[PDB]
């Protein structure tokens, strides 16, 4: 529903969740969002 | 620090990411 | 004669450094009016639709 | 040979632009005019084709 | 789509679906019931191709 | 990561 | 580099991306300037500054 | 870039006589890309002896 | 009928005439724009 | 009682004058030097004109 | 002096860029080829006319052949912009249809 | 946000740009523009096309 | 199916059978390649300063704008998408007609 | 090129509107002189 | 520029033509919806 | 049948022309010259000679 | 390279603002657009002259 | 000078009269201008290290 977040007050832009190359399936190690 | 330019979301501006600034696209790599 | 060769000169000697900036305006505007003027044929062909028309219903309506 | 045919009526060129304050892009137009802000780009496929 | 020009084609004859005839004896005539008629080349539509 | 919690038939 | 590719019966061609770095850095100093520095590397064309 | 910067040169305006506005001098840079490390930092240390000599 | 017949050419005359009004207007000038761009021509 | 459809043909003649457009902010004349030639961007930068 | 032709409508000029400080605004008005001579040049051996000049002395006439004036700086930004006119893109001087 | 994001001024979001020396030949077609961009203001390139 | 070789009506060509012609689609292709010269040396475009004119646009043979774009679609956007402005519609064979 | 076709092929309609515009008015002075002659 | 000004004089020729042929059906409209009148 | 008001399914959405905002009777909105027809809401066209 | 269109009297050019330190001077030559081919491009299509 | 815009022998053809081609000097430039690609930035060579 909202993108991930960091509150530093100024409201700043998480960058997890997002997609990676990765040697091993993601769904499995985290979530991607 | 050009925070009455970002939506306010609450009370707060809602500041981008520092790290997305850039770009790193490209074929293969 | 040797009017029309020195005054057609002279008298656009000031549009000479326009004179292809001037021509795709005027490329402009004329592809702006064979726009305009195609679609005034549009509505001038069904007009005249309904226009001739009414000799044909009005003719075994008014006589009967 | 088989007969088609394109032509060119009048090219034009558009740009859309972003209505932003007047000492927002001044301010974005000043800093965007250093050496240290160059804006930096690469081609996608970053290749030479032989 | 492209459409005929009943201004510029030279030969237009407005038929309407009273007259056309395509599929002229394999298709039954102005209904979804049994054929009718005999095989003839068609009137309709005129040819936007070739 | 390492705190991601390991994948069971529901749960 | 050597390619082993199967019979054609047709003239082909061989289409090799040497992936490198085709970067260009744009410099706009003053209103009406646009001064653009290209580098790509390995297979330089060279200097390329404007 | 932001160490050894380029000057911003001043414009001046004869009419008003004020300074109309300045740009960095973009058009007396010189030109390294070309160079290497022995050169390239003889070069930069012209960047910044010239700077020097502004601020004096 | 004869009454409500009359009252069919009222309402179709005049409403060809004020599309013919409008089509008279935009062609006078559409006429005097292309005498514009062919003095403009060499 | 017997006067003709008629229409109305509205003009106007202004002899001996210069059709004058201001270059100010408002159109008046404050000053032989108007505010808009004060202007630091009509002052401080080249503009084409059309 | 720009030229018109005969019979033309549109007459487009063109500044290519010039700092434009203390300027203090325009004034134009059409004048006649005919009678107006080519200035400059010290005879006009084609000048055949002997009337009054309004190059030169003010005797304007043709104000009222003016409908409209687009003034654009910089190839894009209309001049007042601003929004400050009734049509706020140029200055049209006379309509000869009007139903607003 | 209110303030210092959107300009007060008149400003066209859209412009369009006539060329200044077209050339046709007949296998190619060029066209001249001036980009003009006006002060106070940016222009992102995706933005602009043909 | 011609039966005769020989022009004029026989009764030979009541046994002329006719063929649907091949369906052939001819547009413009995709994000409009072929429209714009690029990496034509013979034909490089130009993006630079009314008064300094110097090209900033250094164009190249050895690359490939066109690959360059279609390979840029497909990572930043979802390449399935019919998009009619820049004729974004991408080349797709029918699985059943290439794999049988 | 394309601009003179275009050109070219408005005075294709434009003659053949002027000639239905000819007998537009062919039939309309049969109006004319047939309503006359019905109400006397 | 002379093959593309005969495209153009021929073209103000020929809407003069039409302009002049509307303007009799548009005075003979008149005429008939006034004798509609009467 | 499907009820548009209810549940969504608009249609219609092709049958609008153009739309004219203008605030307090005297001010058409946007104004600012936004447009390239600045006055109104140009939604398509029939005549496209522009 | 400045272009001088037919015909053409009064040929103004522009360089925007800039350093001019190290300045030797001006030197000029009017050319022909028919022989002067277009450089910088590696080709010229347009250049019929020899 | 042709007398005759028929072709064929005839007697009218004893008074065509000749008239040599003009001179054509097809070479090199001077100082062999025009075979070397300089000032192309597309086309520009190299003397590098290895």
């Amino acid at each position: 529903p909202r993108p991930p977040v960091e509150e530093p007050a100024v409201e700043t832009v998480s960058p997890e969740g997002r997609g990676e190359k990765r040697p091993r399936p993601d769904r499995e190690e985290t979530l991607v969002t | 620090n050009f925070a009455s330019l970002a939506p306010r979301h609450g009370s707060r501006p809602f500041m981008g990411n520092w790290q997305d600034i850039g770009t790193s696209n490209m074929s293969g790599g | 004669t040797a009017r029309g060769i020195v005054t057609d000169f002279a008298f656009l000697s000031p549009l000479a450094s326009s004179a292809a900036s001037r021509s795709s305006a005027r490329d402009d505007k004329l592809t702006a009016l064979l726009a305009q003027l195609d679609s005034l044929t549009r509505e001038l062909n069904v007009v005249s639709q309904q226009l001739l028309d009414l000799r044909q219903q009005v003719s075994a309506l008014k006589a009967s | 040979v088989d007969g088609a045919s394109i032509k060119f009526d009048s090219i034009c060129l558009y740009a859309t632009f972003f209505p932003m304050a007047h000492n927002t892009a001044s301010t974005l137009e000043a800093m965007l005019r250093n050496d240290t802000n160059d804006q930096s780009f690469n081609d996608y496929l970053s290749a030479a084709n032989m | 789509r492209q459409v005929v020009d009943d201004t510029k084609y030279k030969d237009y004859q407005q038929v309407g679906i009273l007259h056309q005839h395509n599929n002229s004896g394999f298709v039954g005539y102005l209904a979804p019931t049994m054929r009718e008629g005999q095989a003839y080349p068609a009137n309709f539509p005129y040819p936007l191709i070739g | 990561g390492l705190r991601f919690p390991s994948k069971m038939f529901g749960g | 580099m050597t390619f082993e590719v199967d019979p054609m019966d047709e003239p082909t061609l061989l289409y090799v991306l040497f992936e490198v770095f085709d970067v260009v850095r744009v410099h706009r100093p003053h209103r009406g300037v646009i001064e653009t520095v290209y580098l790509r590397t390995p297979f330089s064309a060279g200097n390329a500054t404007t | 870039s932001k160490e050894i910067p380029t000057p911003y040169m001043w414009s001046y305006q004869p009419q008003m006589g004020l300074a109309a506005g300045a740009a960095q001098d973009y058009s007396t840079r010189i030109n390294y890309m070309s160079a290497g490390p022995h050169m390239i930092s003889r070069v930069n240390g012209i960047r910044a002896h010239r700077n020097r000599i502004l601020l004096e | 009928a004869r009454d409500d017949k009359l009252t069919a050419l009222l309402a179709q005359l005049d409403s060809l005439t004020r599309e013919l009004n409008v089509v008279s207007q935009q062609l006078l000038d559409l006429r005097q724009q292309v005498s514009a761009l062919k003095a403009s021509s060499p | 009682k017997t006067a003709v459809d008629s229409i109305t043909q509205k003009k106007f003649l202004c002899d001996r004058t210069l059709w004058r457009i201001p270059f100010s902010s408002n159109f008046m004349s404050m000053g032989a030097l108007t505010d808009l030639g004060q202007n630091l961007l009509y002052a401080n930068s080249a503009h084409a004109l059309d | 002096l720009y030229p018109i032709p005969a019979n033309a409508t549109n007459v487009p000029i063109s500044i290519p860029s010039r700092n434009w400080a203390a300027f203090r605004g325009w004034a134009f008005t059409r004048l006649k080829t005919k009678e107006t001579p080519s200035l400059g040049s010290g005879y006009d051996p084609y000048y055949t006319y002997s009337g009054s000049i309004p190059y030169l002395d003010g005797t304007f006439y043709l104000n009222h052949t003016f409908k409209k004036v687009a003034i654009t700086f910089d190839s894009s930004v209309s001049w007042p912009g601003n929004d400050r006119l009734l049509t706020p893109n140029e200055f049209e001087i006379k309509r000869s249809v009007d139903g607003e | 946000p209110t303030h210092d994001v959107t300009t007060d001024r008149s400003q066209r979001l859209t412009l369009r740009f006539i060329p200044v020396d077209r050339e046709d030949t007949a296998y190619s077609y060029k066209a001249r523009f001036t980009l003009a961009v006006g002060d106070n203001r940016v222009l992102d390139m995706a933005s602009t096309y043909f | 199916y011609m039966p005769t070789i020989k022009e004029g009506n026989s009764r030979e060509l009541m046994g002329q059978q006719s063929m649907p012609n091949r369906p052939n689609y001819i547009a413009f292709r995709d994000n409009f390649i072929g429209l714009m010269y690029y990496n034509s040396t013979g034909n490089m475009g130009v993006l630079a300063g009314q008064a300094s004119q110097l090209n900033a646009v250094v164009d190249l043979q050895d690359r490939n704008t066109e690959l360059s774009y279609q390979l840029l679609l497909d990572s930043i956007g979802d390449r399935t998408r019919y998009f009619s402005m820049w004729n974004q519609a991408v080349d797709s064979y029918d699985p059943d007609v290439r794999i049988i």
